[PDB]
């Protein structure tokens, strides 16, 4: 398994930011996936998740802002971020979806998402 | 090159050989009593020609072993001494019935006596008593004749008395080096070079004393291969325990270098016990092999389990090769005798082999467990082993089974990644793959055929499989919590919409129609529902947008038929055509804004019902 995060970066309130993930390593298409993110001192926690066959579930913190899809054929999960705002400010990471955060075990190295004014 | 199953013959000792084995596993496990070196006694003894007699013998050699803290040596002359024994009571005081051995076997029909030379007292040859009793391991006896007889063997031997009693109250079975040098120079002064001595007198000298190690045979009272293992055996000490090696020295090292130089040209019908009896356990189990690979690798594990040792693992991974496909559980059964080295390298010889068993016979509900009706897992036999297998983890078996199931997914076989990802409890995987197999099911599916059959079942039918996930998963708060809120959602869909076209199968036209309305796909509601839903398409999981079309041809379908029954009285006919028209060209129209996401026939086929109605 290998999760290679990219997009995001700084970027001023209400703002436009897509994140996006290429996997290798694991099949694809059998897991749900998930977008976590991680504020500076505050714990890990799940944005959003999506199905296989791309249902998906939000977070109150990010319902109508954020967009989660996937491409099962490159084997990407995108997370569009759109009026952002500074408590979105944290590591994005991108993993299997799993009931709780904490036993993951198995992530990549994120994208840091900065969101200034 | 063995195969099992050719014949009767060959297969049923199989199976009493893999019984033994079976319980020594038991036993094993339940750090039990059981012997295995009696159990092959039993079964060897009622059979027999010569290789096993021979096969039978050696048995008899690894059972005496038992309990026994192993030297060698010890074990080797104590199996000699107490076979003798043994046989001079077949024959029939122990020294009664050995002094009857020897009026009966040494003596001609003459009365003459066979070896000449004899030191005879009362018509006893007290030599040959004094060394059958050795050759008996009745030591204590043997020092007792020669007591007695004191009076009647003059000065010279008169000597060798206290060398006995030495070499008797011990437990080297030596002598104290100022008493070795006395008794080899009166060996050398008066014995060895005799011209008329007792053979049987030079033998127990030879014997108490290691004199004249040079010359290790007396063959004149060498009667028997037993004998000149024996009499070998008698002379070997350790090299740390040798008085004058720079003078003479025989060692265990020694006696098995000249075993093997003679090879078994020299060795009658005696070479594998010979072998064992010398500690060549390697040549033993190799010599096996030329006549019985079956009985070669048992008495492997007759030799593992006594911690004496082809290499163990390959011995069993090789026999298993015949019967893995035929009989997966006593393969594991044979795999599991592995950690009987207790290696390091051993322990994972073993998970390797296991794993190469899971992965090539697929024979996953033996091997790996299967689910129960409850949804609670039945161990497989791997499982059942795991004590044995000396597991730091389970993890093992965790591991074994997820790479069995992507190999499942890979080759295509979904039943088979559906079982094993459930026994790895990967079960928002398993409703994602269950969902898939529905979905593509309820698509792919010819619409007038039947989905589910009077002789399907839950294991092979995807709506009956669905339907058992569900009843088995979702309320069930350990598992459920596990399966993603959406992945528990598509299900449910899915099988409403299996309902709907069994209802529709079986022409129930108004009930198909009202079931569909409540699955909120289709625009059933009013104009504006037409719009709504086909913005939503867009936005419909990958399992539901592939069953619109056929959604859409049963309810175009329905409100045909109804509408004739309708044409063929009541009050207000009229009022329910048109709401039923109504529907149709909400549905008509949703479908021409979505048909070119739709298969190229679906929109040709509705209008051909709409227009009809």
């Amino acid at each position: 398994v290998q999760l290679v995060e990219t997009g995001g970066g700084l970027v001023q309130a209400g703002g436009s930011l897509r994140l996006s993930c290429a996997t290798s390593g694991f099949n694809f298409r059998l897991r749900t996936m998930g977008w976590y993110r991680q504020a500076p001192g505050k714990e890990r926690e799940l944005v959003a998740s999506i199905t296989s066959g791309g249902s998906t579930d939000y977070a109150d913190s990010v319902k109508g802002r954020f967009t989660i899809s996937r491409d099962n054929a490159k084997n990407t999960i995108s997370l569009e971020m759109n009026s952002l705002k500074p408590d979105d400010t944290a590591v994005y990471y991108c993993n299997i979806w799993a009931p709780t955060t904490a036993a993951i075990t198995n992530w990549g190295q994120g994208t840091q998402v900065t969101v200034s004014s | 090159r063995l195969n099992v199953n050719e014949n009767n013959i060959l297969r049923e000792k199989f199976e009493n050989y893999a019984r033994i084995v079976f319980q020594f596993n038991n036993s094993r496990q339940a750090n039990g009593n059981f012997d295995i070196a009696n159990e092959f006694i039993s079964i060897l003894s009622s059979a027999n020609g010569t290789r096993n007699a021979q096969l039978l013998e050696s048995w008899k050699i690894l059972e005496s072993m038992k309990s026994k803290d192993i030297n060698i040596v010890e074990v080797g002359k104590q199996y000699l001494e107490q076979q003798f024994l043994q046989y001079t009571d077949n024959l029939y005081t122990n020294v009664n019935k050995i002094k009857s051995f020897i009026d009966t076997k040494l003596k001609k029909a003459d009365k003459s006596w066979k070896i000449s030379n004899l030191t005879v007292i009362n018509g006893v040859p007290i030599w040959a008593l004094i060394f059958y009793l050795l050759r008996a391991g009745l030591i204590k006896e043997a020092l007792q004749v020669l007591v007695e007889n004191k009076a009647n063997i003059k000065k010279v031997e008169q000597s060798f008395l206290t060398y006995f009693k030495a070499y008797a109250s011990s437990k080297d079975h030596g002598l104290p080096v100022e008493y070795s040098t006395k008794l080899h120079t009166e060996y050398n002064q008066h014995i060895k070079s005799s011209l008329d001595g007792d053979p049987y007198r030079l033998a127990v000298y030879k014997l108490i004393g290691r004199c004249d190690l040079s010359r290790k045979n007396i063959p004149a009272v060498t009667l028997s291969i037993e004998d000149w293992l024996w009499m070998h055996l008698m002379l070997i000490k350790e090299k740390d325990a040798e008085n004058d090696p720079v003078y003479e020295r025989y060692s265990l090292e020694d006696f098995q270098n000249i075993i093997i130089s003679y090879g078994p040209s020299r060795f009658s019908n005696y070479y594998l016990q010979t072998l064992l009896l010398s500690g060549l356990y390697g040549l033993a189990i190799d010599y096996t092999y030329t006549f019985s690979e079956m009985d070669a690798v048992h008495l492997a594990i007759g030799l593992a389990s006594l911690k004496l040792f082809i290499r163990f693992a390959n011995i069993l991974a090789n026999y298993t090769k015949s019967f893995r496909y035929s009989d997966p559980r006593v393969a594991v059964e044979y795999l599991v005798l592995i950690t009987l080295n207790e290696g390091p390298t051993d322990v994972e010889l073993c998970h390797e082999a296991l794993r190469e068993l899971v992965l090539e016979t697929k024979e996953f509900t033996v091997l790996l467990g299967k689910i129960g009706r409850d949804g609670a897992r039945i161990p497989g036999v791997i499982e059942e082993r795991q004590p044995l297998l000396h597991v730091r983890d389970k993890e093992f078996l965790h591991t074994i089974t997820e790479q069995a199931a992507r190999r499942a997914d890979e080759d295509g076989r979904i039943y088979d990644s559906i079982l094993l990802y459930q026994l790895a409890e990967e079960y928002d995987i398993v409703i994602t793959l269950v969902n898939s197999l529905l979905s593509d099911t309820l698509s792919a599916s010819d619409l007038d055929q039947p989905l589910v059959g009077p002789d399907d079942n839950s294991e092979t039918n995807p709506v009956l499989l669905a339907r058992r996930m569900a009843s088995i998963y979702f309320d069930n708060a350990g598992i459920s919590r596990q399966i993603h809120v959406k992945n528990k959602e598509i299900c449910m869909l899915l099988l409403n919409i299996s309902s709907i076209r069994e209802l529709y199968f079986n022409k129930q036209w108004q009930e198909t129609l009202s079931q569909m309305e409540l699955l909120d796909l289709l625009p059933f509601s009013d104009e504006l529902s037409a719009r709504k839903k086909a913005q939503d398409f867009s936005n419909l999981d990958d399992n539901i947008v592939k069953n619109i079309p056929n959604l859409l041809i049963i309810t175009l379908s329905c409100i045909s038929n109804m509408i004739h029954i309708l044409n063929e009285q009541s009050s207000t006919k009229g009022q329910q055509i048109d709401s039923l028209k109504n529907v149709a060209r909400q549905c008509m129209i949703y479908a021409g804004m979505i048909q070119y996401r739709m298969p190229r026939e679906t929109y040709s086929t509705l209008i051909n019902i709409d227009v009809s109605l």
